This record gives structure tokens, sequence and C-alpha cells, in this order.
């Protein structure tokens, strides 16, 4: 009583201090100016949204003695949030609960009193007409029992109160969705529900039938509104398509739903980066490493950021396979270097010409490799290794036995090195012949390539890409 | 801020390219020249 | 009457139409 | 059905409202601007 | 190719000199 | 030492000699400009990234 | 319980009069049921287990009798019953011989996209385990390199099963693929060197690949046509480009957009 | 290859066919993103006797497909056997670009309709005073005279 009665009472009303001020002004807020008057293309609630997803985050972690978020749940939940002059005895109500914590004990919810803390409303007048109230009405309670997941006879209090805010999904599907942005400020509350709808499914249950009712969400997504739900529900629709066998990469090559041409800077930063892998596993390699590096270049300014860690390691697969390669650790951190030294010794043997080399890492990483998810990218490299290989030598000696540039890549045959090189012409690697006859295998020397018309082909490319970012100078400057 | 749905979850450069060429080719190459002389 | 607010947005459209040409059409002679 | 016939497109009509409006904004700026140092 | 790389860093100089004349009057202004 | 410029020959000692001033003043001259430009798009970050 | 079937199934009868019957008794399959996955009634499995042995054994003899584009249809349907999560033999004696049996024609059906999408369905069979699918994609993986021997190495490696319709048709694709790649620029060989580059001893199959491409038949010898001198020195194709691309300079520099 | 069956013309499963696209098109409506053909000259090969069942179901995978027009004239071929399909959740999204075409098409009527006039569909034109009736049928009658004068009727 000592050790509880000085730690224990400060976490009540300090988060009360914080919480009257961040979901109290965004609930005094998106009241009243999202079912209210406005809340237009420059809106606040939004990122007011965004402002109470990232706090509640990382601030609760207790099983909460003391009833310090137990005791917040019967003060949060019986609100009707009508009109003001209602509202003025709620604005006590915020203060009234503040005694049942401190001079009474509260019901403290630990694993088995959600569910007296869902039924709420009906208690004194309250609505579901009003969502931009009651989908945040179901997100106030329904992020914290989630935000923790706590995984142990849960999940159905999880659920029952994802059902009652399905049962507001319903409603905003089909009753008077317009001009009121019950579709835009809940297509938000659609897409931050869905990563709590899946941590469920992924950890436990199925995938599938919520598909056909993402299929039925996608339905009336673009068919009322054309902003930020043809976008989220995409990202949300490929981010277990990827991982199964099923069709949906050719559909996603000809589905209209391509572009919803604004997503909020974030989730179409990695948009470009989900369809970044479908070219990239279906090996399309020059046009998936544009909107590799388009996916990379617009994403915010954090430090644990591990699909991050995932998106600089695949970048630069897709680009193994084509021969360029860059310094990947440009950028190393204390968190990047041990996420790098497996697969930076992958491209060491790359650029090397050795052929066994491959196998020397395929062994000790190969395990590493299918825990990150991408060895059937890894497994086709010994092609990109022996055409490195075969440019490395045929440019150095000008005038090589065959019988000899297999002993040099450990191919311990001649009768099909002359077979690489058919190939290596075939696709055009180097040009000269082959004395099949003595086995040498000549070079023709390099001759004036500056008076040949490629280098222009290296500056129109960036003569008019160069144009373009003085236009785009041009174009987002006078809004003043 | 700072949401990030997570769906998982000089000094450098110039070295690195000089480590891409003797990765494990003659590290310490300093004393095979003193045995290269009676051999070749 | 989804369809005043198509006739409406449609009459939207024209006179906006109509001044982004009026404004467009200046940059020249302004400047001559 | 015939309801589902025009709704999608009156749906974006009205978003299809302030773009030019904008457009008018950033070239008129600069047009009401010229015409001052033009008389000035 | 020299000219039109000149051209981009110009125009973006003066696109942070709208930003010294946009967000450092809203708040003084309003 | 570059005082004369040629090729020499080790077969039968052939000399030969060619003389071009090749260009120097197009592209060096218009090289160094782009890291001129550089520190300027670098000085940018002292007045814009900073500042908004 | 319903079979009709039990009895001539497991000994040959080549394209006998069992076939329209076999696909009639197909036919009394669907009276009682589709195959419909069934999702409920998990312990009825006559019609799922008893039923797929039937179109799993009538996809085999789909090759046997040179049967193409029907033999892509049972296959098909049998991708859509592993497809179910619901609980089954996880494979048998066949599945492995049947489903890399699809990787393995569909390698010779000249589409290299289908050839890697199958590969979500299996992630470690390929290379830790399941060494008898290991055989299938390591053999287009050698066929994507140079390597031509190592592929008639697994020519004297068959394991599994006969394979004998595919490796045939692998024999053709690589016939007319040297006789590709005795287009390169190479020089004088005689009826010897590039005689058994393929697998032939001296038979009058030379003559059809050298009066098909060039190379010409003389004596002992192999013409070279390595001429490429007719292309190059065009100024102009870029002077018709180039003076579309400098007024095209000239849009985006001058006049205001 | 749900849809492979078809490679049979036997019309005991040319009729079995469409006897199983009524509970089994639901699922892979990826898997079915390349059957125009099998599903127009299906409809046209008499042994599949419900032929206009199957371009309900092309219908319902095409718009899948974003192949909102292909979807709509397999809908236009679809015979009665769509135009009766008028109101659902996905039955709205092929009667949006049927009439979202009509309407245009009638425009033009509207203006001239003196000879050289577009060939009346009787299902692109059917629905639509069919629907003209749900006008009438629930009691909404506001969104009618801009249904007629957008189709120009």
């Amino acid at each position: 009583p000592p050790g509880g009665g000085e730690q224990e009472p400060p976490p009540p009303p300090a988060p009360q201090d914080v919480e009257m001020k961040e979901e109290a002004a965004t609930g005094g807020g998106s009241t009243g100016e999202a079912d209210g008057k406005t809340a237009a293309a420059a809106a606040e609630h939004s990122q007011r949204e965004l402002d109470t997803v990232t706090l509640e985050d990382i601030k609760e972690h207790v099983k909460q003695l003391e009833k310090a978020v137990s005791g917040k749940e019967p003060r949060f939940v019986l609100r009707a949030l009508r009109m003001l002059p209602s509202t003025s005895r709620r604005l006590n109500h915020y203060v009234l609960y503040k005694a049942v914590q401190g001079f009474f004990t509260s019901n403290n919810a630990t694993r088995d009193f959600l569910l007296p803390f869902l039924e709420e409303p009906m208690d004194t007048e309250a609505d579901l007409q009003f969502r931009p109230r009651t989908g945040k009405a179901a997100s106030t309670p329904l992020l914290p029992e989630v935000e923790a997941y706590l995984q142990l006879l849960v999940v159905i209090f999880m659920m029952n109160s994802k059902r009652y805010k399905e049962a507001q999904k319903i409603s905003d599907d089909l009753m008077q969705k317009i001009s009121t942005q019950n579709r835009r400020a809940l297509d938000l509350v659609a897409a931050k529900c869905y990563y709590y709808h899946a941590r469920v499914y992924e950890f436990l249950d199925k995938l599938d039938v919520v598909r056909s009712f993402l299929h039925a969400r996608l339905r009336t997504a673009t068919l009322r509104h054309d902003a930020d739900g043809q976008a989220t529900l995409l990202n949300l629709l490929l981010r277990n398509y990827l991982h199964y066998s099923l069709y949906d990469q050719a559909e996603k090559l000809v589905s209209k739903s391509v572009f919803p041409e604004q997503a909020n800077n974030n989730e179409w930063a990695r948009y470009l980066y989900y369809t970044g892998r479908i070219k990239a596993i279906q090996l399309e390699y020059s046009e998936a490493r544009r909107t590799m590096t388009n996916a990379l270049r617009k994403a915010p300014q954090h430090t644990a950021v591990g699909f991050k860690q995932t998106v600089h390691k695949l970048l630069i697969v897709v680009e193994l396979l084509l021969g360029e390669i860059p310094d990947r650790l440009q950028f190393r951190q204390p968190s990047l270097k041990r996420s790098l030294m497996p697969y930076f010794l992958l491209t060491q043997a790359v650029r090397t010409g050795n052929l066994a080399k491959f196998n020397q890492v395929l062994d000790q990483f190969g395990e590493k490799f299918q825990a990150d998810g991408t060895y059937t990218l890894i497994i086709r490299l010994r092609h990109n290794v022996i055409k490195t290989g075969v440019r490395m030598i045929s440019l150095s000696y000008s005038r090589i036995s065959l019988a000899d540039i297999a002993q040099k890549l450990q191919l311990d045959s001649p009768e099909d090195a002359e077979f690489i090189v058919a190939k290596a012409i075939r696709d055009g690697v180097i040009e000269a012949s082959i004395n099949h006859e003595k086995g040498y295998v000549q070079s023709k020397e390099m001759i004036d390539i500056y008076s040949t018309r490629e280098p222009q082909l290296a500056f129109h490319q960036r003569i008019s890409f160069c144009l373009d970012i003085h236009n785009m100078s041009v174009k987002a400057m006078r809004f003043p | 801020m700072s949401e990030k749905k997570q769906p998982v979850d000089e000094d450098n450069w110039d070295d690195d390219n000089v480590e891409d060429d003797f990765s494990n080719q003659l590290r310490a190459e300093l004393e095979k020249h003193g045995y290269k002389m009676e051999t070749s | 009457d989804l369809y005043s607010r198509y006739k409406k947005l449609q009459q939207e459209l024209e006179f906006l139409e109509v001044q982004e040409e009026y404004i467009k059409d200046e940059q020249k002679n302004l400047k001559k | 059905g015939l309801r589902q016939y025009y709704l999608s497109k009156i749906e974006e009509l009205q978003l299809i409202v302030n773009d030019k409006s904008q457009n008018l904004r950033r070239l008129q700026a600069q047009r009401n601007e010229l015409n001052a140092k033009v008389r000035l | 190719y020299l000219a039109s790389l000149i051209r981009s860093v110009v125009a973006l100089h003066n696109l942070i000199n709208n930003k010294i004349a946009n967000r450092d009057a809203e708040k003084k202004e309003g | 030492d570059k005082k004369f410029h040629g090729i020499l020959d080790q077969g039968e000692g052939v000399l030969i000699i060619f003389d071009e001033p090749p260009v120097d003043k197009t592209y060096e001259a218009a090289l160094e400009t782009i890291q001129n430009m550089s520190k300027v798009v670098d000085s940018l970050y002292n007045k814009a990234k900073k500042l908004t | 319980m319903y079979e009709q079937l039990k009895g001539e199934w497991n000994r040959k009868s080549p394209n006998l009069s069992k076939c329209g019957e076999e696909l009639g008794r197909l036919k009394l399959v669907l009276l009682e049921l589709n195959f419909l996955p069934t999702t409920g009634t998990k312990l009825t499995k006559q019609q799922l287990i008893l039923a797929r042995d039937i179109l799993e054994i009538g996809a085999q003899w789909s090759i046997l009798r040179k049967d193409i584009p029907s033999f892509e249809r049972y296959m098909a349907q049998l991708k859509c019953y592993y497809f179910d999560y619901k609980e089954q033999l996880p494979e048998s004696a066949y599945m492995h011989q049947l489903l890399g049996l699809n990787l393995l024609f569909l390698l010779s059906q000249n589409r290299v996209a289908e050839f890697h999408t199958e590969l979500e369905r299996l992630p470690a069979k390929d290379i830790q385990t399941n060494v008898y699918i290991k055989h299938p994609v390591s053999l287009e993986q050698y066929l994507m390199e140079g390597s031509y021997n190592k592929v008639f190495l697994a020519k004297g490696n068959i394991p599994a099963e006969s394979y004998t319709f595919f490796i045939d048709i692998l024999l053709d694709t690589i016939r007319d693929e040297i006789a590709g790649c005795i287009e390169k620029a190479y020089e004088k060989i005689l009826f010897t060197e590039a005689t058994r580059i393929l697998f032939f001893n001296t038979p009058k199959k030379m003559t059809d690949y050298a009066k098909k491409r060039g190379w010409v038949l003389g004596p002992n010898n192999y013409y070279s046509f390595a001429s490429q001198q007719q292309k190059p020195e065009d100024t102009t194709i870029p002077s018709t480009e180039l003076a579309k691309q400098v007024i095209e300079y000239a849009r985006q520099l001058e006049m205001i957009v | 290859g749900i849809i492979s069956l078809l490679d049979e013309d036997e019309p005991q499963l040319k009729e079995f066919a469409l006897h199983k696209l009524n509970a089994v098109v639901n699922d892979f409506w990826a898997e079915i993103s390349e059957s125009v053909d099998k599903i127009e000259v299906l409809y046209e090969d008499e042994g599949f006797r419900s032929r206009q069942f199957a371009a309900l179901v092309a219908s319902k995978v095409f718009y899948h497909l974003g192949a909102f027009e292909e979807s709509l004239n397999y809908a236009l071929g679809a015979g009665d056997l769509f135009n009766v399909n008028d109101n659902s959740e996905y039955v709205e999204t092929i009667i949006a670009k049927c009439i979202d075409h009509y309407t245009k098409q009638c425009v033009e009527n509207a203006d001239l309709p003196e000879g050289e006039k577009k060939p009346i569909d009787q299902r692109l034109e059917g629905i639509v005073n069919k629907m003209f009736q749900r006008c009438l049928d629930d009691h909404k009658y506001k969104q009618a005279i801009g249904i007629a004068l957008e189709t120009r009727r």
C-alpha cells in the first residue's frame, strides 16, 4: 500500500490529463466538424486521427491495475454525443468518472470485463446516424483492445467489438455517405482497422471470406467516392495475394484501380512496392526497378522501419538481375548493418567471376534467405554470374583459348565452354568469333565509340528530364 | 504522425569497392615475394 | 433529384471553362 | 439499375468543381500582378 | 544538358523564395 | 617524360608518330561548373531544408 | 457405392472401348454431386478421395494417346482440388509425379511465366527435399544458361516415370536451337564436329538442316556468311528523329504551359 | 481450369457446365480472366442450352477483371437471363455502363432519330423502360425526369 499508493495513483490522472486534450479535442471537433459543417480536402481531423494512432501505439503496456485505463472504458463509453446542450453534462461526465477511479473502485477490465464495455450505443439516446462519432466511438475502444493484442482468450472480445463496427460499416456502405465524408473519414477507419482485422486472422484464423467481403468493400468503392477508397482497398487486397498463388497479378495489370491519384504520401509510397514485387516475382525486371526506387524516396523519417529493411534488400535483388549495383550500405545504420551482412556478402560474389563462390554463400546463408522469403529469385543468379564473367574475361583477354576459360570459371568441361560463349553472342555480350578448329577465342579491339550516336542517347534521356524538373519548379512555385 | 502500418515486424564507400576486389585475394601479400624469387 | 446536381455541375464545368479560357488568353497580350 | 445508371459521375461532378477555380487562382494571381505592374 | 540542369536548380531556389513568403505570413497576418 | 610523344616498337623499331591537340577547353571547364552547382544545392539546405 | 470402374483402370486398355464409357462414368459422378469442393460434410470423402483418384488417372492416359488440349483440362481441375484447405491426403505416390509433370510439360509449352508462378505452392519441395521435383526445375535452369550437355546428362537421369513425350519435345526444341546456334560467327566446320553437336552420326538429317539455313554443303565445309556490312552510316535516321526532338525541346522551353 | 471443361462439346456436359456455373464461378473471379470466346461461342453452341447463363457468369468475371464493357456486352447478349437481374449489389455494376452508353446513343437519337440510327439492342434498351418502372415502383420520381432527359427519351 505505500509502494502502491505512491506509484499507482499518478497513472490514472496524467493519462486523464492528456486524454482530455487529444481524443476529447477530436471528439470535440470530429463530431461537430465531420458530421457538422465540413472537414475539407485540407482537413485536420484525419491528421489528428493520425496523431491518435501513433501516440497510443507505444503508450499502453501494462494490464492496468488501479484502473488507469481499465476505468477509462466505463468513462469513455457512456457517451450519447448528440449535441452541445446534452453534452454539457457529458463535459462533467469527463470528470464525474474521475472520482469513480479515485474515491471508489471501478471494474478492472483484466481479460474478462470487455463484454459489458461494448453494448452501450442504446444507452441514453445514443445513435448510429452520427457515424463521424460512432465510427470514432468504435475506434476509440477498437484500438486499445487490439493495440497490445494480448492473445489469451481475448479474440472474441475483439471480434464482437469489430462486429458493432461492422454494423457501422454496413451503414457506411448503404446509408447517406455523401458530403459528410462518411465514407472518406471512415475509409481510414476501414483501412486502419483492417490491419487489426488481419493480425488477429494472420495469427490464428482464416483469410479468404474477408477477401470476398473486401470485394464487396471494393464494390462500393469508386462507386460513390473516388478519394482514398481506391487506394487502401488494394494494398489490403494484395497483402496476402502475393504470398498466395491465386491469380491476383495479371488481374492487377489490366485493373483500372491502379491509379487513385492521391493516397496521402505514406500508403502511396508502399503502394508502388507491393506491386513492385509483383513485377519482380514474375520476371519483369527493368520495369520494376523504377517503381522500386519510387517506392523508396516517398517514405517518412522514422527509424524502426523494418519494412524499409526489406525494400532496400529487394530493390537491388532485381538490379543484380540486371547488372547494376550501387553501394547498399551508403545509409548503413546500427539496425541496417546486421540486416545486410549475409545479403552484402551475396553481391560480393556477383561482382567477382567465381562460380562456386555462389555455392559457398547458398549453403552458408541458404536458411536466412528463406526467412526473408526471397530464395526463388536468389536461385537464378547463376545466369547473371556467368554473363558477368564472360563479359569480364572477353574484355580482358583478347585471344584466349576456350580450353582455358573453363578452368578459370571452374566449369569442369571445355566442351560446353564453347556453348556459353554461343549464348553470350546469342544474347549479345561479346561480338567476336571463335576458332573452334584451333581453340582460341579472339576478340576485336574496340573502335571510336565517341563518334557513334550512342552518347547522345545518354544525353536525350537527360536533356528532356532536366527540362521537366525546371518545368516542375515553375508549376510548383507561384501558389502565392 | 509517424504511423507506417507494419506488415512484417566519405569514410565508407571507396574502401568497399577496394574490399570488393581483394576480398579473398592476397590480403597480406608481403612474404610470397620472398618465396617467389627462388621459384620464378 | 441527382440530375439537378448533374445539370448544375454541368453549368459549373461550363462557366469554369469560360473563366479558365478568359484568364488564360492574356498571358501573351499583357506581356506584349 | 437506372439508379445505378446515372450516379457514379454525379458523385464526382462535384469533386470536379474547384479544380478550374484553383486554375483561375494560380493563373489570375500572376495575371492581376502583371496588369498591376503594367499600369504601375 | 548543363544549361538545362541549371534551369531546374534556379527555379527550385525560387520555390523556397515562395515558401518563405507563404508560411511566414499566415501566422503573422492571418 | 612527355617532352616528345609517340610510340616505340619492339620487333623492328618502328616509331609511329602522331599529333593532335585533342580538346581540353570544352568539357572540363564545363565539368567544374557541375560541382560548383552541386555545392549550391547543398547550400539550399541551409535556407530551405532547415527552414520550411 | 456407385463405382462401375474398379476393374479395367490399372491394366492398360490402349484406346479401346472404355474411354467413352469412362466419360459416361464421369457423367454419373455429375448427376449425384458437382465437383464443387464440398465445403460441408468433411467426413464424406467418397466424392473427394475416390472421385479425384479417377480424375488423376484420367489425366494419366491423356498423354499416352497424344491428347494435348484435353490434357490441360484434367490437370487444371486437379489444381482446383489441392487448392482446398480441407484436410485430405497431403500427397500420395502420384502427387509429385503429376504436379511436377505439369511443370515439365509447360516447360515444353514455351510459356516461362507459368513455369515460375507454380513456385508459390511449394517452397521447400524443390531443393532441401522432394528430389523428384528438383530435377525438372534444375533442368529448365540448365536450359537457361548455355549448358546443353548437362541437360542431356539429365536425359541419362530420368528417375520417376518415363517422361518420354516431354523429353522428345525437348529434343525438338533443342534441334532448332542448335540449328539456331550453328548460325553464329563460326569458321569452316568439317562434317564431323557440328555433325555430332546435336546427336547424329551421319544420316541425311544434316542436309535437312544444311538446306534449311545457310552454311553451304561443300567439300567438308560450312561456309560463313558473316557479312554484317549493309546497315551502318545513318545520318538520315537521326536527322528525321532529332529534328523532331529539337523542336520538342523548344516547346517546353519558351511557350508557357 | 474450372471452365476448361468446355473442351468437351458433348451436349450433356454442355448442359452440365451451366448447371455448375451457378455456384462455382464465385471464388476464382480472377482465374477466368481470358474467357470471351468460351462464353460467346459457348453461348451460341446450343448444346450449352442455358447459353445466356454463361454470359451471366462472364459479366460476373469481366467486371471483376475491370472489363466493365466486356462484362457489359456479355450482359447484352445475356438475354432475359440478365435483363431480369436488376436490383442487387453486383448487378448494379454491369447496369452502369449499359445505359452509360445507351443514354448517349439516345441523346444522339432524340437529337436526330431520322434514319441511320444505332441498332436498338432490345436488351441494352430493354431494361431501360423496365427500370423506368422502378422509377414508378419504389415511388421515387424526381430521378425519373432526369433519367428520361439523360436518355433523351
